């Protein structure tokens, strides 16, 4: 039963996979498991990735907010 | 100078407040966008326009069904392709279509398997070529 | 090392090993292709000049947009960093250049899109041409159709009512060239669905009533009825005296 956000993404993960063989008409034959373990890999490497870049990019506008308002107070100031 | 580049920083100052306001908004939205993206990467890349918004359309009702964030207006292009790597696509030769894009986005961005193309017209051998020089 | 597997056959034989460990990757023509590439070729025949400007006008603009984005990246590295200011004013001064450029540059979009609206009923027609080809393609293995064989009969259409003008000479073209590639059956076929896509395309709604008509009882399908005109067209009474005296070749 869901609890956190991993629940939910591997969920929607095993039943987007049900839904795309099911409309491909496998039939009685095998279906691969290999599409799900790449998009897996590539969601967690991408996630990764991204969290980085969105973390650095929101900690590079904060100090140059901070440094442009400081700048103003201490030209206010003065 | 000092107060000339204060007054001259209103527009900087307007699209930083933007930035951190829509900072909640991107990381409410931040896993379904890595859900939509990996999903591109995986699993049409052998998938016509049609059978690509079906699957898009199911795809988004399902990941709604299940409460979690995303984009109304989310794009592959928009997320993946950067401009520098749309330039050099585009100067290499490749057409200007959104799906040649895509395709060509998730073909680059592969570096665990190996890329299959299958191209007829056997025109991205040669863009490709001019993409690795010689 | 990074390793590239390329086919030109579609529907080929991949193995199942193969085929589960790779990215496969289609790549087929969409409308949006064919149109633009369409476009393209007719506005490097008609008015070359205009072409070479518009194509270098979109380059420098997408240009432009790098460099102002390189250039307000490098702005908000230089300021996280911290003469100085004499490098700031530089490069506002230079973002402002390349604001003013771009809107400068964007006064040539309402002839682009008035040539667009112009030449879509060609891009149309030719698309809608290529997917009747398609169609041939998947009946039998032999009546195939590639993009370059089109695009060469569109080069061949320019080298040997304007709008119109170019239409007629499209469709007689395309005719005279991909009628030799099929059979007598599918060459009727060809002919007769052509000659009623453009007669669909220029004529009114009463011409297509009676074409369909026409099409019907010559399918065993629809009985009666025709509405024709009292002030017929003078081929539609020919065809009509063809079809009631029972003489269907002609």
């Amino acid at each position: 039963p869901i609890q956190t956000i991993r629940d939910a993404v591997v969920n929607i993960l095993i039943h987007f996979d049900r839904n795309f063989y099911q409309k491909m008409k496998v039939g009685v034959n095998p279906r691969s498991p290999g599409y799900f373990i790449d998009g897996l890999r590539a969601l967690v490497k991408l996630v990764t990735a991204k969290y980085q870049d969105l973390q650095e990019n929101q900690r590079f506008v904060n100090v140059g907010l901070e440094k442009l308002n400081e700048s103003v107070l201490k030209v206010n100031e003065l | 100078r000092s107060i000339s580049l204060v007054k001259s920083l209103t527009f900087e100052k307007e699209r930083w407040l933007n930035t951190t306001k829509q900072f909640s908004k991107t990381s409410q939205e931040l896993i379904g966008n890595c859900i939509i993206s990996s999903i591109y990467e995986t699993y049409f890349g052998h998938l016509n326009e049609r059978e690509r918004g079906d699957m898009l359309v199911i795809l988004k009702r399902l990941l709604g069904k299940f409460a979690v964030k995303y984009d109304v207006n989310y794009r592959f292009i928009d997320y993946l392709v950067t401009l520098d790597e749309k330039m050099k696509w585009l100067e290499c030769g490749l057409d200007k279509n959104d799906y040649f894009l895509e395709n060509m986005s998730i073909v680059m961005n592969s570096q665990d398997a190996v890329p299959f193309l299958l191209d007829p017209s056997s025109h991205m051998i040669t863009v490709i070529s001019n993409y690795y020089g010689n | 090392f990074k390793l590239f597997i390329h086919s030109c056959d579609p529907s080929g034989d991949i193995p199942i090993f193969l085929r589960s460990r790779v990215r496969l990757v289609h790549f087929v023509t969409n409308k949006e292709s064919i149109e633009t590439r369409i476009f393209d070729i007719t506005l490097t025949e008609e008015n070359a000049e205009m072409q070479r400007k518009r194509e270098d006008l979109i380059k420098l603009n997408t240009e432009y947009r790098l460099k102002l984005k390189n250039l307000e990246k490098r702005l908000l590295e230089e300021l996280n960093n911290s003469e100085l200011m004499v490098t700031l004013n530089n490069l506002k001064k230079e973002a402002m250049n390349i604001e003013k450029k771009l809107s400068e540059s964007e006064e040539f979009f309402p002839q682009f899109d008035n040539l667009v609206e112009e030449y879509s009923i060609i891009g149309k027609h030719s698309v809608k041409i290529f997917s009747m080809l398609e169609k041939f393609g998947q009946f039998h293995w032999f009546y195939g159709i590639s993009i370059g064989q089109f695009l060469s009969c569109f080069k061949r259409v320019f080298i040997k009512t304007r709008v119109d003008e170019i239409l007629w000479l499209l469709y007689q073209e395309v005719y005279c060239q991909f009628s030799t590639a099929l059979d007598k059956k599918f060459k009727m076929i060809m002919a007769m669905t052509m000659f009623c896509l453009y007669k669909f395309d220029i004529e009114s709604e009463q011409y297509k009533e009676a074409v369909l008509t026409m099409i019907g009882v010559l399918s065993e399908s629809s009985d009666g009825v025709p509405k024709l005109t009292v002030d017929t067209n003078d081929d539609l009474r020919y065809l009509w005296d063809y079809v009631t005296t029972k003489s269907y070749i002609s």
